C-alpha cells in the first residue's frame, strides 16, 4: 500500500470507531437505565 | 434518615410511592417500553453498522 | 494572447483528451504566459473555456489507478508532468486578490476536487500546487475572505479532509508550510463567530448544518444560559421546527435530512449539560418526534435519533 | 544485474532524480516572482496614501 493508501484508510477506521464507540455506550447505560425500572 | 445512610451506603436503591402500587405502575411501564423501542432502535443500528 | 484564447483551431487543440501530444504542450504555453504578469488579465477574461478541461485532467487522475506506467495522467513521469502544469496554470491566477474569490465562488463543485488529489498521490509536485492554491484563496488580502472559507468549511467539509491531510507530508519546504498555515486559518475564521449568532443564524434561515466548533461540548455549555427568557425559547425555536419538518414534508426527504439531523445532534448536547430543557420537549410534543426517527429509513436518522432519546431518558429515571 | 543493465537503470534514476529537483526549484521561483509583486504592490499602496 501506499502512504495516502493506508492515510485515508485509518481515517476510516477513526471516523467509524468514534460512532461504535459512543453507540456502545449510548446502548449499555441505556440498557442499565431498562434495568434501572425493571427493577 | 439513619436507615437511609445505611441502605445508600452498600447500593441500595429504596422506591417510596405514597400515592398507590396501580398507578406508578402504569407511568412505569410508559417508560419501560418507550426505552425498550429505543434499545431495538439502536442496537438495530448497531447490527446495520456491523 | 487575447486573441488566440478566443480563436476556436487552438482552444479545440487544448479541449481534444483523445491525442495527449497537443493537449499537454498547450496548456504550457499558456501556463508560460500566466507567469508573466500582464498576460494574467487577459487569460482570466478567456477563463470558463480552458479551466474545466484543467480540473478535467486531475479528475480523470483521481477516478484512475496510480500504477500505470502506459502514457497517461497517472503515476508515470508524463502524468506527474501534466497535473503540475495544469496546476501552476490555476496558481497564478488565483495570486491575483480579485480572481481567487470569483475562482472558489464559479468554480466551487471543482475547487473541492483539489482535496481529492492532496490524498490519493504520492508524488509532492501534484500535492504542493494543490495545497497552496487553496491558502491562496483563503490568504486575507482576497476579498471577502470570510465567505469562501466559511462556504468550502461548511458545505465542503474542508477542515476534517485537511486535518487529515496533515499527517501525510513530504519534501519541499513550502509544501509543509502551506499546510501548517492552512490548518491555522480553516480552525480560526469559523470559531471567531460569536456561539450564540450561529445558533440563532441557522435558526431563521431554516438551513441547519453541522461544523466542528458547532458541536463543541464547550460551545453549548455557554449557550444554555442565554436561551432562557421563556423558560428556553431559543431551544424551544428549534423544537418547534424539527416538529414541523417531520411532519410537513417528510423524512428522508434532501433538505428535510439536513435540518434533522443536525438539530437531533444540538438538541442532545443541551439535554445531557442541564436537566431543565427536559420538560421543553415533553411540553411542546417534540419528545414525540424522536421517537418516530428510530425507524425511520437510513443509518444517520436512526443513528441521531437513538442518541437523541437515550440522553432525554437518562434524566427522566437515572 | 550485469554492468550495461545497472547502468540503464542508473541512467533512468538521475533523470527523475534531476527533474524533480528542477521542477521543485522551478515553483520555489515562480512564487518567488509573484511574492514581490504582491508585497510591493501593498507596500506602495499604504504610502501613496500618506503621501496624498
Amino acid at each position: 500500500l501506499s502512504l495516502e493508501n493506508v492515510n485515508d484508510m485509518v481515517k476510516e477506521i477513526t471516523d467509524c470507531e468514534s460512532r461504535a464507540r459512543q453507540l456502545d455506550e449510548s446502548l449499555d447505560s441505556l440498557r442499565s437505565k431498562l434495568n434501572d425500572l425493571l427493577e | 434518615k439513619k436507615v437511609k445512610r445505611v441502605i445508600d451506603s452498600l447500593n441500595g436503591k429504596i422506591v417510596s410511592l405514597n400515592t398507590r402500587s396501580s398507578e406508578l405502575v402504569d407511568t412505569l411501564n410508559r417508560q419501560i417500553d418507550d426505552l425498550q423501542r429505543i434499545l431495538d432502535t439502536t442496537e438495530q443500528t448497531l447490527h446495520t453498522e456491523l | 494572447v487575447e486573441k488566440l484564447l478566443k480563436n476556436n483551431n487552438l482552444i479545440n487543440i487544448l479541449q481534444n483528451i483523445e491525442q495527449m501530444d497537443t493537449c499537454y504542450v498547450c496548456i504550457r504555453l499558456l501556463q508560460e504566459l500566466a507567469v508573466i504578469p500582464e498576460y494574467r488579465d487577459v487569460i482570466w477574461l478567456h477563463e470558463k473555456k480552458f479551466m474545466p478541461t484543467l480540473f478535467k485532467i486531475l479528475q480523470r487522475a483521481t477516478d484512475s489507478q496510480l500504477a500505470t506506467r502506459i502514457v497517461a495522467t497517472n503515476s508515470n513521469h508524463l502524468g506527474i508532468q501534466l497535473q503540475y502544469h495544469s496546476l501552476l496554470l490555476i496558481w497564478l491566477l488565483t495570486f491575483n486578490p480579485v480572481f481567487a474569490n470569483e475562482l472558489v465562488q464559479k468554480y466551487l463543485s471543482d475547487f473541492l476536487d483539489l482535496l481529492k488529489l492532496v490524498k490519493i498521490t504520492i508524488k509532492e509536485k501534484v500535492s504542493r500546487l494543490c495545497i497552496s492554491i487553496i491558502l491562496q484563496c483563503c490568504s486575507t488580502r482576497v476579498k471577502q475572505h470570510k465567505k469562501v472559507i466559511k462556504q468550502l468549511l461548511l458545505l465542503g467539509n474542508a477542515l476534517p479532509t485537511v486535518q487529515s491531510l496533515s499527517e501525510r507530508k513530504y519534501s519541499d519546504e513550502e509544501l509543509r508550510q502551506d499546510i501548517s498555515n492552512l490548518k491555522e486559518i480553516l480552525e480560526n475564521e469559523y470559531q471567531e463567530l460569536t456561539s450564540f449568532d450561529e445558533y440563532v443564524a441557522e435558526l431563521d434561515s431554516k438551513l441547519l448544518c453541522w461544523s466542528p466548533p458547532h458541536v463543541d461540548n464547550g460551545f453549548w455549555s455557554d449557550n444554555i444560559d442565554e436561551f432562557k427568557k421563556d423558560n428556553y425559547k431559543i431551544f424551544r425555536q428549534l423544537i418547534e421546527l424539527l416538529q414541523a419538518k417531520v411532519r410537513n414534508g417528510d423524512v428522508n426527504a434532501k433538505q428535510e435530512k439536513i435540518i434533522i439531523q443536525v438539530a437531533l445532534n444540538d438538541i442532545t448536547h443541551v439535554v445531557e449539560l442541564l436537566p431543565e430543557s427536559i420538560d421543553v420537549l415533553d411540553k411542546t410534543g417534540g419528545k414525540a418526534d424522536i421517537m418516530e426517527l428510530l425507524n425511520h429509513s437510513d443509518s444517520r436518522v436512526k443513528y441521531e435519533a437513538l442518541k437523541a432519546t437515550q440522553a432525554i431518558i437518562g434524566y427522566t429515571f437515572k | 544485474l550485469t554492468p550495461n543493465q545497472v547502468n540503464d537503470e542508473l541512467n533512468k534514476m538521475q533523470a527523475f532524480i534531476r527533474k524533480e529537483a528542477e521542477e521543485k526549484a522551478k515553483e520555489i521561483q515562480l512564487k518567488a516572482d509573484q511574492e514581490y509583486e504582491i508585497e510591493k504592490t501593498n507596500i506602495v499602496r499604504n504610502e501613496t496614501n500618506n503621501i496624498d
